[PDB]
Order: C-alpha cells, then sequence, then structure tokens
RNA sequence: AGGGCGAAGCCAGAGGAAACUCUGGUGGAGGUCCGUAGCGGUCCUGACGUGCAAAUCGGUCGUCCGACCUGGGUAUAGGGG
RNA sequence: AGUGCGGUAACGCGACCGAUCCCGGAGAAGCCGGCGGGAGCCCCGGGGAGAGUUCUCUUUUCUUUGUGAAGGGCAGGGCGC
RNA sequence: GCCCUUGAAAAUCCGGGGGAGAGGGUGUAAAUCUCGCGCCGGGCCGUACCCAUAUCCGCAGCAGGUCUCCAAGGUGAACAG
C-alpha cells in the first residue's frame, strides 16, 4: 500500500481509469480515504473532521464511496 | 513460592557452602567478572579524561 | 653520509615527514628537498619524481628502508618521504 | 588366493586420486613466437595453494599477442616470486628469478626448476617443493645441455627446452615432524586412498606373499627380481645392495 | 620462563609424542607463527597462510616463501648467484 | 510456550531453509523463510579486501529488479572497482606515459647523434 | 550440554649494572581430563535362552572437537571387490 | 548549442543512447574460539478483563493482555570510505 | 586461533572499459540496463494420513532398527537426575 500527503494528489489518483472502490475509514481523530487501484491500495490520512466531509463530496462520477461500519 | 525463595536468595540466604554444586568460576565465571570490571574503570578513565580532570599521559 | 646531515636538518631545520605532507610542501614550493625511502610504493616515487621536477626541486633517493629513514630522522615511526623545508645549518642542500 | 592390495591399485576405482579441489595443472607457457624470438611480459596476479601438493602455485597472466584477450597460466613459484611482480619468458627473457628461459641461453652453474624434459612439454623435471636442478653443461653444437637433477643423476637435455630460475617454494616442508596419526591421515586425505598402511606380514598368507606363520615373519627373502610376477613383486624389488 | 621452564609453544601438546620430536617441533611451532616484516612497506605483518605463501595484511603482498620462514636460506643462496651470474653475462 | 514447525516439506536445518520468528496479527508465532543475504561487489584491483560503496549488496539475481543507480557509482569504473584504485590507475598510467615520451625523446637524441 | 587443567602471545609490578629473572593478572591452546546427547559395547561369564529379539534387556562400562558421528548421491562384483 | 545534473571528496539525485569485443563481480564457501547488536522465550514491577482460594491469612494466586509481506521514515549496528 | 587439511562446480544475474553505430534538425527525434503509472499471461506432475513401544523394515499392532525442526517453570554447573 501506499500513503498520500496531499488532497489533491489523492483526487487525482480517484479520478484515474483503473480506480474503484474509495472506502473511507472514520476512526475517530482520523479519517482516512482508502482508494484502490490496480496495483496499490492508496490510503490518505485527513486530520480534520470538517475537511473529510468537505472531500466527501469532491469524489467524482459516481465511484462506490463505500463508506466503512 | 518460588517468588517467595528468590526473595529469599536476595537477602543471602539457602547460598552457602552446602548448597553449591557448581565450581565458583561456573557460578560466576572469572572472564566475566574481568570483562565487568575493565568495562568499567575504563570507562572511569575515559570520562575523567574528557572532562579535563585528568590529562593525556597520565589517562594512558 | 647523509644521516649525519639530516641529525642536524631535524634538530635545527624545519621538515616536514610523510607523503600526504610533503606533496603538501612541495605543491607550496616551499620543499628544498625530497628524500625517499628505498622500500616506497613505485607508483608514489614516480608520482613525487615527478613533482619536484614541475616545482624544480632536489629529489634525494635514501639508501634505506623506511624504517631505515624513519630511524635517521630520529623517530621511533618509520618514514617513506620526507621533505625539507629550510635546513638550520647544515649542508644537506649542497 | 587373493588379489594383493597393490595389484589393486592399477584398477584406479578406489585408489584413483582425490582431485576436486586442486586448482589446476601448474604448467609452463606454451612456446610461441614471442616466447622463441624474445620475451612476453606476464604479471603474477596471486599465490595460491594447491590441495595434495607442497609448492605453492602462481596466477600469471600475460596478454594473448594474436586475440585482445587475458590468457593466464599456473606456475609453481619460484621461491621470492610475489604478486605486483612481472614475469617474463622467452628467449631473450632477463636471467633473474620467476624468468622461465631455455637452458640453452642460462650460464653454467644457474639453478632452476619446472625444468621442461623434451621441449615444448610445459615444465616436468624439478617442480616440488624444495627442489632444483643446476645446469651444468652446454654442447653448442647438438644443441644439447647437461643438467643435474635432484636425484642426483646428471640427464642430457635439449638447450631449447624450458626452465624457470630459482628453486620452487615452501622448501624444508619435510623438516617438521608429523605426530599425530590424525596429521598423517589430513595429508593424504587431499592426495589419495594410500595411507594406514598394514604391513604384508600382518597379512594371512591369502592377501600377501608373507603372510601366515605361527611369528610375523617373512619366511623368504624380501630381496626380489624385477622379473617377477605380479603378486609377489614385494618388499625390496631388485635390491641391489639392501643393508644399512 | 614465566609459565613454563622448557616447552613454551610445545607445551599444548602435553606429554604426548616424545620429547626430541617436540623439541624438534618448538623451531618451526614458532617461526611458522611468527609475524615478520613485509619488506614492502615495513610492518610488521608477514604472516603465513599456507606453506609456502606469506602474505601481509597491510601490504596485500602474498609473497611465496619457505614452508616454515617466509626465507630459506637455499633460496636466498640461490638468489645471489643468479644476481651474480646475470651480471656475469651481461656485463 | 508456543513450539512451532517448519513451513515447508523440507525438515533439514541447511543453507535454503533459514527462517525466522514473526508475531502476526493473528497472535501467533510463526515462521517466515527468510531470504539469502546478499553481498556488495568486491573491487576489480583485486588487492583492496574492501567490498564498493554505494551499490546495493543484493542476492545477483535480484539486480536485475534494481534501477541502474543503485547498481553502481558516477564515476569511470563505476561500482566495479574502488576509488583508490582507479585515482592510482589513472596517475600511474598517465606517469607512465610521460616516461615512455621520456625515452622516446633520448632514443631520438642518440639517433640524431650517431 | 555443563565443568576441569590452563600452552603460546599480552599487561603491570619488583629485582637485576646487563643478560634477563621473579610475582600477580590476562589469554584460551589440546587426536587434553571429567561428563550429557551421539557413537560404541568391558564386566555381571546378571536377565532372557520353544525369547520381546534367528543376538534382545538391565545395571555397569569405553568414548564424547576428531584418524568424531551421521542422511542422501556416487564408485568398486565373485578367484572378483 | 543541447545522448541528464549535484557534490573538494567518499559519493548523490526517478530516468539518463549504444553492438561484436574485452575485464570484473555476484552465484561461491572449512572448522573452532571470544566479544557485541537484534529478535523469540523466560524473569521482575505495576495497570486492566475473567479465575481460583478465602476456617485464619493473602491490595491474592492463575490465565490473558496482538499486528504478515511489500513500501516509506527513523533508531541501532558496521566500514580496510 | 588451527592446518605437510586451505575447505565445490555450473546455470543464472549484474557492473565496468571500450566506442562500431543510431537520432532530429530548433520542435521534435531516436533513446530509456526506465522512472512512475496502465493491459495480458504463467501450462505440466506431486499435495490425503502415519513417520513409530499400532500405518515403515525386521514372517506379526515384535522391548530391535530407522535422517531432521520446535523445545516452558522449579532445583541445579547443567539439554544431568
Ligand atoms: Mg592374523
Ligand atoms: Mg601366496
Ligand atoms: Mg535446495
Ligand atoms: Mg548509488
Ligand atoms: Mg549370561
Ligand atoms: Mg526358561
Ligand atoms: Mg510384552
Ligand atoms: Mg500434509
Ligand atoms: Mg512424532
Ligand atoms: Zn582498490
Amino acid at each position: 500500500p501506499r500513503k498520500i500527503e496531499e488532497i489533491k494528489d489523492f483526487l487525482l489518483t480517484a479520478r484515474r481509469k483503473d480506480a474503484k472502490s474509495v472506502k473511507i475509514k472514520k476512526n475517530k481523530d482520523n479519517v482516512k480515504f482508502k482508494v484502490r487501484c490496480s496495483r496499490y491500495l492508496y490510503t490518505l490520512v485527513i486530520t480534520d473532521k470538517e475537511k473529510a466531509e468537505k472531500l466527501k463530496q469532491s469524489l467524482p462520477p459516481g465511484l462506490a464511496v463505500k463508506e466503512l461500519k | 513460592r518460588c517468588r517467595k525463595n528468590t526473595l529469599a536468595r536476595r537477602k543471602g540466604r539457602h547460598m552457602g557452602i552446602g548448597k553449591r554444586k557448581g565450581t565458583a568460576n561456573a557460578r560466576m565465571p572469572e572472564k566475566v567478572t574481568w570483562m565487568r570490571r575493565m568495562r568499567i574503570l575504563r570507562r572511569l578513565l575515559r570520562r575523567y579524561r574528557e572532562s579535563k580532570k585528568i590529562d593525556r599521559h597520565m589517562y594512558h | 653520509s647523509i644521516n649525519s646531515r639530516l641529525q642536524l636538518v631535524m634538530k635545527s631545520g624545519k621538515y616536514v615527514l610523510g607523503y600526504k605532507q610533503t606533496l603538501k610542501m612541495i605543491r607550496q614550493g616551499k620543499a628544498k628537498l625530497v628524500i625517499l625511502a628505498n622500500n616506497c610504493p613505485a607508483l608514489r616515487k614516480s608520482e613525487i619524481e615527478y613533482y619536484a621536477m614541475l616545482a624544480k626541486t632536489g629529489v634525494h633517493h635514501y639508501s634505506g628502508n623506511n624504517i631505515e629513514l624513519g630511524t635517521a630522522c630520529g623517530k621511533y615511526y618509520r618514514v617513506c618521504t620526507l621533505a625539507i623545508i629550510d635546513p638550520g645549518d647544515s649542508d644537506i642542500i649542497r | 588366493g587373493r588379489v594383493i592390495r597393490g595389484q589393486r591399485k592399477g584398477a584406479g576405482s578406489v585408489f584413483r586420486a582425490h582431485v576436486k579441489h586442486r586448482k589446476g595443472a601448474a604448467r609452463l607457457r606454451a612456446v610461441d613466437f614471442a616466447e622463441r624470438h624474445g620475451y612476453i611480459k606476464g604479471i603474477v596476479k596471486d599465490i595460491i595453494h594447491d590441495p595434495g601438493r607442497g609448492a605453492p602455485l602462481a596466477k600469471v597472466v600475460f596478454r594473448d599477442p594474436y586475440r585482445f584477450k587475458k590468457r593466464t597460466e599456473l606456475f609453481i613459484a619460484a621461491e621470492g616470486i610475489h604478486t605486483g611482480q612481472f614475469v617474463y619468458c622467452g628467449k631473450k627473457a632477463q636471467l633473474n628469478i620467476g624468468n622461465v628461459l631455455p637452458v640453452g641461453t642460462m650460464p653454467e652453474g644457474t639453478i632452476v626448476c619446472c625444468l621442461e624434459e623434451k621441449p615444448g612439454d610445459r615444465g616436468k623435471l624439478a617442480r616440488a617443493s624444495g627442489n632444483y636442478a643446476t645446469v651444468i653443461s652446454h654442447n653448442p653444437e647438438t644443441k644439447k645441455t647437461r643438467v643435474k637433477l635432484p636425484s642426483g643423476s646428471k640427464k642430457v637435455i635439449s638447450s631449447a627446452n624450458r626452465a624457470v630460475v630459482g628453486v620452487v617454494a615452501g622448501g624444508g616442508r619435510i623438516d617438521k615432524p608429523i605426530l599425530k596419526a590424525g596429521r598423517a591421515y589430513h595429508k593424504y586425505k587431499a592426495k589419495r586412498n594410500c595411507w594406514p598402511r598394514v604391513r604384508g606380514v600382518a597379512m594371512n598368507p591369502v592377501e600377501h606373499p608373507f603372510g601366515g606363520g605361527n611369528h610375523q615373519h617373512i619366511g623368504k627373502p624380501s630381496t626380489i627380481r624385477r622379473d617377477a610376477p605380479a603378486g609377489r613383486k614385494v618388499g625390496l624389488i631388485a635390491a641391489r645392495r639392501t643393508g644399512r | 620462563a614465566k609459565r613454563t621452564k622448557k616447552v613454551g609453544i610445545v607445551g599444548k601438546y602435553g606429554t604426548r609424542y616424545g620429547a626430541s620430536l617436540r623439541k624438534m617441533v618448538k623451531k618451526i611451532e614458532i617461526s611458522q607463527h611468527a609475524k615478520y616484516t613485509c619488506s614492502f612497506c615495513g610492518k610488521t605483518k608477514m604472516k603465513r597462510r599456507a606453506v609456502g605463501i606469506w602474505h601481509c595484511g597491510s601490504c596485500m603482498k602474498t609473497v611465496a616463501g619457505g614452508a616454515w620462514t617466509y626465507n630459506t636460506t637455499s633460496a636466498v643462496t640461490v638468489k645471489s648467484a643468479i644476481r651474480r651470474l646475470k651480471e656475469l653475462k651481461d656485463q | 510456550v508456543q513450539r512451532l514447525t517448519y513451513r515447508r516439506r523440507l525438515s533439514y536445518n541447511t543453507a535454503s531453509n533459514k527462517t525466522r520468528l514473526s508475531r502476526t496479527p493473528g497472535n501467533r508465532i510463526v515462521y517466515l523463510y527468510t531470504k539469502k543475504v546478499g553481498k556488495a561487489p568486491k573491487s576489480a584491483c583485486g588487492v583492496c579486501p574492501g567490498r564498493l560503496r554505494g551499490v546495493r549488496a543484493v542476492r545477483p539475481k535480484v539486480l536485475m529488479r534494481l534501477s541502474k543507480t543503485k547498481k553502481h557509482v558516477s564515476r569511470a569504473y563505476g561500482g566495479s572497482m574502488c576509488a583508490k584504485c582507479v585515482r592510482d590507475r589513472i596517475k600511474r598510467a598517465f606517469l607512465i606515459e610521460e616516461q615512455k615520451i621520456v625515452v622516446k625523446v633520448l632514443k631520438a637524441q642518440a639517433q640524431s647523434q650517431k
């Protein structure tokens, strides 16, 4: 797997053709964003909750966004 | 029951001549006892030197 | 003999022992002479020999091996290359 | 009765030589225009140990003078050879140590080893450990040279055939006592199955001609013909004189 | 003679092998384990690696020498003769 | 104490069958089989006993995978030969050629003299 | 396994005019000793002797860093190995 | 003009043309000792969760108390650079 | 440290030296021992269990024999009992 550091970078990785499920783990104090691809499972740690809630909307065409519980 | 007895062995007990089967060197190896000492005294010496307590030549 | 004239140089004159330091002395153009032990590595010697040629400096091949030369500098260590910057009052330099 | 130990060593099988870890043959360089007419220069890349051999060897690398290619050899080390030394060889080779040149060139009293018994053989006489030959004397016509071998014999030789100047390295090996049987065992194991050797006197009289008896004695004379069928030729073969 | 009067190196062998042999071994047994001087750098590091092959650890100069000594006498005497004859031939 | 078994049909403890202990997320100590220890390449000089710098000492059939930069170093004779032996080769090869020129000059003067 | 003995080398101190010698350490040699697993197989002329066994069992023993033990592969075949 | 650039240097940076030919390395090395680092296990002192004991004593005794490979970072080792 | 013991080959994989060639003509090329990502594939045979005081060999569920890995607490020099 691969961790990502820029909210833009994860948005670009999510926008690929190969991608699919962009599941979202609210850990408390963390809120990850795991986006599977062909090769790698990209994750992105977004410490803020409101910023995670904002990003939630910014995934594009109708991807899975299979929120995790 | 063991733990209790180990606490006795700490106090210096069940440890006299008649409860030793091994040689002294087996019980505490002379080499190890030496190694400790050098590693102490040498450490004391180079701490002294590196505080300007003792000079190069004394140290040596 | 050279051992006698050196003795005086080491006592009174300025000098430098060893390859890393003497090549720096020649390269400055201060070194007036360069003594080489006989056992010195062949590449090293020829390198030094060329550095003297460029700096118009004397090169004296010592009769002895680097242990003898260091003994001959009055040091308990062994020296293969030695430069003589300023002789004190000797006629090591002719 | 039996085929005796001795007759059996000829069939090889168990008594063949052990040669896994042996580093190669210990030849001389093969002759060619350069060797024949001038001198080819090579360098001693390393000095080596060769199991079952008291002499150390020397990887000596030359340059093939036809293909761009660094050919290499295994000389037996002349004593005083060392690495990063050059090893010149040929007719016009300089008469210093570890320097293979024809016996005809080199002067009288010149000590050599790995000396070619017949021209072009690649080094056959005197290649043991502390051993060498001495060039006695030359006959300019007939192109022949007389050489004194380590056995004492004074063999005649073609002046063309080469030798390395100097003696073989690792001399005086046999001054050290072995002491331990173990130390013997370990010697011959890197060579061949020839060690703990049982005296024919010990054996029953089917496996050796000295065998049998109620007392460990020989019973017949231990000297013997060499017009002797293999199976009797045992003890002292063709022994000219026998005692101390 | 701190620990032994007269065995030294060959005290390892204990009683075994006989007095003469052990005396005979002491000469070699010493020389072979001796650290000699590398006539190449001049450090005291010439150490027998295996029979007839001595290696300087610093110089990295492996040197075909004797079985129990960096030099045999034979080798030395042979060296000088060859040098003499070399000079006699060329002039 | 949790004792354990080998994970493969190779029973014997060999060069091939080397292991290590690992605690899993399942909380059971399990053997993992270990990869052999790769060596850095030694120098082309052959005297310098020390192995080369700036090269990933890894089992040779891996090198395949690795990038070029891991496998070598930016120098002439890079990742084949230690620096010291290059800068001695360099000045050797130079100084030799200067003397060859000097002997050529002494030869040419001798021809002109004779 | 674990112990014993403590060879070269090394340190200090003391003596010695020198040669070098003593004292205390350190060091860890060896087909070295004890002794386990291992390998073996001394004695009881023990057990057993239509056996557990067409050679086994028990104690007692030898050896246990080396001419050590040992799997697989491979070689040598009958007046032959 | 342009088959990449940085560092005094060890060397570095995500890539950095290239044949036959040549050289080198890795694969690729005995046994034994000593010392050191890293883990697994043991041990000790406590936190919890469940236990057993409780005639008297026992802040009890017992169990259990996790993070694969592959990446990235950083200790910690080593260097005959 | 030990050796009159010096302790495997090869398949495979890489590095370097060389510089025969190739590339496009001022926005692109050939080039990536290619950097990052993307796509497709990996056939064949073995895979149960026993592995030993009852799955093996000793005519047997025979006190025999038969190569390895893992290896807790106490006592104790100790994988001794
Ligand atoms: Mg008999
Ligand atoms: Mg007969
Ligand atoms: Mg295998
Ligand atoms: Mg690099
Ligand atoms: Mg009986
Ligand atoms: Mg009966
Ligand atoms: Mg029964
Ligand atoms: Mg199975
Ligand atoms: Mg079982
Ligand atoms: Zn080098």
